[PDB]
């Protein structure tokens, strides 16, 4: 009456230890694509660079 | 995420088992 | 001289004042501590 | 009635657990988050440098 | 010469040997008192003061 309350609040954790792979991998696919900015950031600078130069 | 294990013991030191389980255990422990 | 040593968790920080009312066996003073921090199990009993 | 305070301190010993183990989780998904955005954009950066 | 550095070497380690040997009973008395006892938050503390022959 018992073991049926106690596995299934450690399975409710484990959906909990699962948020915290769906929360940093969500980072990572996140930051790595946030990487991207820096790529259409500094072509920028490189044309501000590269128009006093040609 | 763990916390199984299960075995046999005789019925005339089951009294004495889950005492001596509760003392150095000091609580957190579930016997059935 | 010895010394003793006891904590009774379970107001119930007045029922150490009612130990207290026994005046004939200690003075029974408080000793306040921190909070530290928890966040583990297994080895918090090997801690021990 | 004793056996149901043994239970309940474990219920929240298990989700003690689950908040700490995420917490660590979550330090390093902070950790990692700063150091990798810094690496991959020397990485862009060291390659512009030499197509500059 | 040595026997006053040696008393002020011993006061100031014993003291300090002292309050460590204090905060080792603080941190044995945080532990087991989750154990035994519930952990909602916190344990609720308190302590005592001794007693002789009357124990």
């Amino acid at each position: 009456q018992g073991i049926q309350q106690l596995l299934q609040a450690e399975k409710r954790a484990a959906e909990k230890v699962a948020d915290a792979r769906k929360r940093k991998a969500r980072r990572l696919k996140q930051a790595k694509e946030e990487a991207q900015m820096e790529v259409d950031q500094y072509r920028r600078e490189r044309e501000q660079e590269f128009q006093s130069k040609q | 995420r763990l916390g199984f294990v299960a075995g046999v013991i005789n019925r005339e030191r089951i009294p004495t088992f889950e005492r001596m389980l509760w003392r150095v255990c000091r609580g957190n422990v579930f016997l059935r | 001289t010895e010394f003793w040593l006891i904590s009774a968790p379970g107001t119930w920080e007045k029922l150490h004042a009612a130990t207290t009312k026994n005046n004939n066996l200690a003075v029974s003073s408080k000793f306040n501590i921190p909070d530290l921090k928890v966040g583990t199990l297994d080895v918090l009993v090997g801690l021990s | 009635a004793d056996v149901q305070k043994q239970i309940k301190h474990m219920m929240a010993f298990i989700e003690q657990e689950a908040n700490e183990k995420a917490e660590e989780i979550d330090a390093k998904a902070e950790e990692e988050f700063n150091i990798e955005k810094g690496r991959l954009v020397q990485t862009q950066r060291l390659k512009i440098m030499e197509y500059y | 010469k040595q026997f006053g550095p040696l008393v002020r070497w011993l006061k100031v380690n014993f003291s300090e040997a002292f309050i460590a040997w204090i905060h080792v009973k603080a941190l044995r008395v945080f532990v087991e008192s989750v154990l035994r006892y519930g952990l909602p938050v916190n344990f609720q503390a308190m302590l005592l003061q001794p007693n002789k022959k009357t124990m």
